[PDB]
């Protein structure tokens, strides 16, 4: 490749990253964080500890 | 798909055979890895000198 700053749009270098997800029957280990809230007491509430 | 290791340590005074007593074993570690384990060995700390 002959990438140069003088090159126009479509000719300049572009960094590309492709993410793919694999689901082998092994236990899943990678994904986003679980949100959390505050703790309340002495009130009938529903919870997901 | 989970490798569980449980462990326990005890003070002993008898020499030859296993002591006659009861003591539960606590969980030590869990590993989320999938292998079809069928055989194993043991390692020794030989004094290479
Ligand atoms: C968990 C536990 O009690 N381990 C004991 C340690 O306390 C003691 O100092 C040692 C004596 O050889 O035997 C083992
Ligand atoms: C264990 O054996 C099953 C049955 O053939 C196979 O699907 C799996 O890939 C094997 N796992 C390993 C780690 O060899």
């Amino acid at each position: 490749y002959g990438f140069q700053p003088t090159y126009g749009v479509g000719y300049q270098p572009y960094r590309v990253v492709v993410l793919s997800f694999e689901l082998l029957h092994a236990p899943a280990t990678v994904c986003g964080p679980k949100k959390s809230t505050n703790l309340v007491k002495n009130k009938c509430v529903n919870f997901n500890f | 798909g989970y490798f569980k290791i449980y462990s326990k340590h005890t003070p002993i005074n008898l020499v030859r055979d296993l002591p006659q007593g009861f003591s539960a074993l606590e969980p030590l570690v869990d590993l989320p890895i999938g292998i079809n384990i069928t055989r194993f060995q043991t390692l020794l700390a030989l004094h290479r000198s």
